């Protein structure tokens, strides 16, 4: 509808938000990633894309920590992603200051979606062109969430993000199993990733980051990734 | 209250007592006044409890943020400077506290900080009503050439003396040790009781 | 009217608000649900739609509590629904703080509609794309309300929401009875729901939540739902 | 004028406000009602329209009280009507607080029209799509007013509102009489209402609410309405 | 100029303000009225138009008092007229409070035009669709003014307003005389009014209000009007 | 340029401001006037246009005083002229309060142009449709200025304004002489005015106002004007 | 690009700002001027254009002083030029107050460009239609700058401005010499000016203003200009 | 997309920001420059373009210092570049004041990108038409960054900027080596620059600025540049 | 506290002690009160430590900014003026300090500055509780014709006297020398101890 795809604050006669459905198209341009729970833990993986040797390999990593017990990874407009992650790293500290300890994760993911939905109902501002993944350990246990540009929240046992998203959930919806060991689940993940991959491409030292109860996150090096 | 922090060749040592006093009597015996705010950094507090607990929460946040964004720990001179500004900014509606900051970067460092923002680096310092009884022990027995085991026994001989002469100081002694190798380490209570009997202070 | 369907703050020559009639089209896209009163109580039901096994079944539930004596369920833009429910959970506490006890429900539903009508008469902001149901017990007794995107309030003995709305009220306007027992009314409700359902589909462990005077809400498990 | 019917703050070359004449078209969509003075009193009536049995009959009533000596009824966008009535119920208390007693009614009706005209000369906001009736007793005696979307005030001995408005004033302008008894005037009112009614329809337990000096309002039940 | 008749804040290539010339077209739709000075006094008259018997004859009067020594009458959008008169009734009290006595009238008329010109040079607000007449006694003596929608002020020995404006000034510019008695001037006024009147119509108990030095205003009843 | 003649804040590809060149067209619609210096003094004249006998001849005068040693006259939108003159009458008092005495005139004319240029570089507001003349005596001596709608200031030995502007400066640029007597310069002025006049018209008791060092302004009556 | 030449805050597909390139067209309409350094000094010159004898020759001068050791001259919209010069005369005093002495010039020119660039990245305001020249003596020595409408700063040994700009820099780029005497450089300047001049025109008592270390500015009279 | 290339706050149906892709076209118009790390140091180079001899060679230098241990160089709209560099020179001092010492560089580059992304998600303001390079020494060691108009940050071992950007990274991606001596790396840099250069042009005394641990920056003169 | 700054033909000399006093006793012995805020400029402080450390950070920034934008150092009269305004602006919520500013531009200059903003240029000045014991030495031994080596020995003879009579002054002496040739130079501690023994003050 060329007449109803100019402003975020306009519904179409069919009751839609094209400027909102469009922002979801900028996400599918980003790299691929996912997350899976298992026995007393949870993890993440990203579709590391090779780049020029001239770039420091310690900043290309999309796996970002929000605290020693929470992490995240993002897809879409990199300029906005860098912002929300900083917004998350700040909301988390507000809780620790207010409650003495990041007692729950949903108290965090919520502060974000509220910041994103805000840019959807007011004019003169565009939404955020990114969706994210959140993972970590709380009083409850292993968690795993996702957030679309408008603020839609949903808690999953597993999920993907990027371009090969639908291709992964397909594979993963069939072969996923609960309460698995660590490496037993990783080899499963790289596979579902390997699925969405085009035949012409392979896997190029992807990022991984796991965690387990009573512990902290562990970014193990590309060496162990080969395995 | 009685806090103490010293400096050696490749280590830092901090210690306190635990007694707290509210309503002009001994309301709590196992309080807490020594905190780990970073991987190689610690802090003590003396004065109004509320104003101090607040800060400890602010600092733990500012330093965990930095460590995640920049991927390394803030130096110690900067930690003290950050506070100095956060206090001078409200020197007319101020926090009524006295602080010590100690940690490791390329070398050991200890800083004393007042309510108005004054920060000074020193090889050893102490805060609280029992501070002077400690300065008297250090002026007489401190030596930069000492080891860690010797420095632990010293801070114990010092606070054990303030407890004998300051009424607002008392309780079991909490001790911490900091090194680039093992990091921040809070000593078990049994090791303290052991050294005490070994020295004759009970 | 392509000339009068761009802004909320413009009446058509016939005296209408197309941008307002459009928001009512985004609601009919949401799942179906209803609510019924009976003997000393009231309840709710939602058209639970099966999803991937990968989603935690403790967040798909649309039945949301506002207090131990009030609940609600919503249809439409999920991003906005999550917001009003939080707005309701906050307005309710303002009363308890101001009056010591949520003495009435209409004092609550009103604070909401006022927030929604606000986004209908001012430019630069779009309305909310949701209608809701409210239920609970007050000093009076069992209550049951509904709210459209503009703030229209109406108290019912029964009501539906979603896509099969008109299909339900039809069935329900014929077979509804007052002061019924609990389960006697449930079997009636699932039926009116079963009516609006397309023949190709059935019922998939719907959500239910009832309550009775002197008690609190009860979310009984899918086990009892089969019955 | 397709070129001058987009904004409230634009006069046509003939000196008009189409966006204002349009809001008067949304009022004629509402139910019908009227008001009549008589001997030491005044009253109101509404064209009660039958609805589903599923709606509580204690909220369909359009006859709303502003104080024990003032009432009102409205026609048009129900979402906005609910707002002004609350605005009126608040303006009335401001007087009682300021002067110790709602000494006059025009001091109230004025505070409203001022709120409505406000939304007519500024851009970015639409007017209110409603006109109202006000009645009650003051130091002077029986009063009766009306307010259009722009703030036009006029005091009448009788008036109507809704869709059958012109049809009523016609009938009523011919057969109205002053200083009549109570029921003698009611039977006259239902008649003028009966006039504007389409032949296919009849009267369905309309709302009535009268009052008399030294007394308070009286909402007598449908039982007496049959008579 | 269809390209330069949309906003008040746009000059045409010929240096004009069509949105301002348009507001002057809404005034000519209002009733007719005038004002004349004479020996130690001044007066006003309005073209009272018959209405339904159902309207109280104590509110149809357009002759409005601003103080016991100043009055006014208005033509155009009735919704805005009701506002400025209240604005005038407030500006007058500001002087009495500031200077102890409404010492001059021009100090008042000025506060108004300043409020009207304000709505002519800023966007997002429409002008006022009314012109007014002011009359009264000050330290100087009998005065008489007029104000157009933009703030143009001019002091006259006589003036008219409404639809038959030009028709009156024509008649009146020929037969007007200074320092006349009271009734001798009234019979002259009704005549100039009678002139602009269409042959099919006559005079229907017009409003009159005079005043004389050392006295206050006098609204004499329709009885004396017949004479 | 129909594409660049809508907003003040838009330059044309040739570097122009049509909305600014247009405001200069509304000035040429106003009456004519001028000002001339001479021996130890300066004066003004206006093209008094006859009007209806019904208007008080003490308000038609365009010659306005700002202080007993400064005056002015204006051409263009009369509604705006009345405003700046009040703005000038206020700026002048700010100096007397700040410096104890209006020591200079340029300190005044500047405060105005700054108020006018302000309405040229910001959107949502139209410029002023007037240019003015200023005259008076300061510590320096006789002065004479002019101000266009944008704030352009220029000090002259003589100048004109209105419709016959160019016609006057032409005549006056040829026959003007410095350090002349009073009446010797007046007869020169009326002549240059007589020049720009159309043959069908003559001079109708124009306004004049002169001044001389150590004195105050003098508005001499039409009687002496005949001479 | 008729589609990208309406607003300052819009880049063209080629990465340009037409509304910015346009403002540079209003400058080329202004008179011509330049500035040259030399031995222990610097100077300025302006293309004085003859005007009517009726204008005081003490205000036509475009050479304006900012302080006894800094001057400037401007080209373009005269209404805006008068403003920045006042803005400069104020920024200079802020330094003297803050640092006790205008120690540097770049600390001044910078405060201006910052005020001009401000009106280039925000909507609802047009840029300034002028470029300027600055000259004077500081702790360093002779300086000479220029500023375009956007804030571009550049320090020169010589520069021109106005309409004959390119014609001058051409001539001047060939025959300019450093560390010259005073008059030896002036005769060079008038020549480069004489170059850009059209054959039909000559030089009409241009403005000049020089300065030398340990001294102040010197505006020598037209008498010496002939030489 | 002529329909989606007008505002920054509008996504295209494909999920893009043309107004953002356009700003990247204004950068490619600027001069060329790069930066390279090496053994215990890092450096910069700029494609110095010859200009008129009339410009002081101490302001043409694009190599700008932010502190004695950090520098930068920019490409694009020179008016905006001058601003961010001042913004950077201020953010750096905020750290020194807050933390006593510019302990890290990323704490600085971040404060900038946040200022640039700000002008990308809000309407009424255009982005910045520049990308930059940052270099310097911190607690970590030699660093090197880059920033696009939206805030995208990336840390490199080498990078280029300007028009010959892609041409350089090509050359440089092949022949770059780590931990090289100083001059050994310079001769490599000028070469990659020499590559992107058009055959018709050569190198014209380019700017260079290096640094080494425990030291400060060194802007060595054109003399050594020849070598 | 005790600070001193003098002026010679082509040089400037500034000196302080190091003792600090918090909580009404000697808490630190090797404090710092003499700072380099510019290439040819220095400053001393006396009074509330926090309020002073803050300023030193503001000034170091304003002067390093100027130097980078304008490419040259700010004069000294302007530095003092900048402060004078930054203090008078808060004369009712003020900084409780006394300052000295010294540097080189075309000539040497020394300025004294109070809490309210008063700035005065002089050939020599002193701040702190030990100031008067210094003015007594300078009034008797100062001479514009002196060299640098003679001026260094003088400021030492002066502060060494205040330490003998002011209880709030003590510690090792920090000395700085400023010249257009060698710039700001902080003297090594060994050179100080040497001159002291050479003079007989230990």
């Amino acid at each position: 509808q060329m007449a109803y795809d100019r402003a975020i604050t306009v519904f179409s006669p069919d009751g839609r938000l094209f400027q909102y459905e469009y922002a979801r198209e900028a996400v599918k341009k980003g790299s691929t990633a996912l997350g899976m729970k298992f026995a007393n833990g949870v993890l993440l993986i990203s579709d590391k894309k090779v780049r020029s040797r001239l770039i420091e390999q310690n900043s290309i990593e999309k796996i970002q920590l929000i605290d020693d017990y929470v992490a995240a990874v993002t897809s879409g407009l990199v300029a906005d992603a860098r912002v929300l992650v900083d917004f998350a790293r700040i909301s988390a500290q507000q809780e620790k200051v207010t409650y003495g300890s990041l007692v729950n994760i949903e108290n965090l993911v919520k502060r974000v979606a509220d910041q994103m939905q805000q840019y959807t109902q007011y004019g003169g501002v565009r939404p955020y062109g990114v969706s994210l993944i959140f993972a970590g350990i709380d009083q409850i246990g292993p968690r795993l969430f996702d957030c679309d540009p408008a603020g839609t929240i949903n808690e999953y046992k597993a999920t993907a993000i990027g371009s090969g998203k639908d291709a992964v959930v397909s594979f993963l919806e069939r072969e996923y199993k609960e309460n698995l060991p660590e490496k037993e689940a990783v080899t499963l993940g790289i596979k579902a990733l390997k699925s969405s991959l085009e035949e012409g491409e392979e896997l190029k030292a992807p990022e991984i980051a796991s965690i387990t109860v009573g512990n902290k996150y562990r970014i193990y090096d590309q060496e162990e990734v080969k395995k | 209250t009685t806090t103490v922090g010293i400096t050696l060749k490749d280590a830092v040592i901090m210690a306190t007592e635990r007694r707290v006093t509210m309503e002009n009597f001994i309301m709590h015996k196992n309080g807490k006044k020594l905190f780990q705010i970073d991987t190689y950094t610690g802090m003590t507090i003396a004065g109004l409890v509320g104003d101090a607990q607040v800060l400890v929460r602010y600092m733990k946040a500012e330093l965990e943020l930095y460590r995640l964004q920049r991927r390394v720990n803030m130096p110690i001179e900067a930690v003290a400077t950050l506070l100095s500004n956060m206090l001078n900014q409200v020197k007319y509606m101020p926090y009524m506290v006295q602080l010590l900051v100690g940690g490791i970067d390329t070398a050991p460092h200890v800083f004393s900080i007042d309510a108005a923002g004054g920060s000074v680096e020193d090889i050893y310092a102490s805060t609280g009503s029992g501070s002077p009884f400690v300065y008297g022990v250090l002026e007489s027995q401190y030596s930069e050439k000492m080891t860690v085991d010797e420095g632990v026994d010293l801070v114990i001989r010092a606070i054990s003396a303030a407890k004998q002469r300051d009424s607002a100081s008392g309780g079991m002694i909490d001790v911490a040790v900091i090194t680039r190798k093992d990091g921040y380490v809070q000593l078990p209570t049994d090791q303290i009781e052991s050294r005490i009997r070994k020295l004759g202070l009970i």
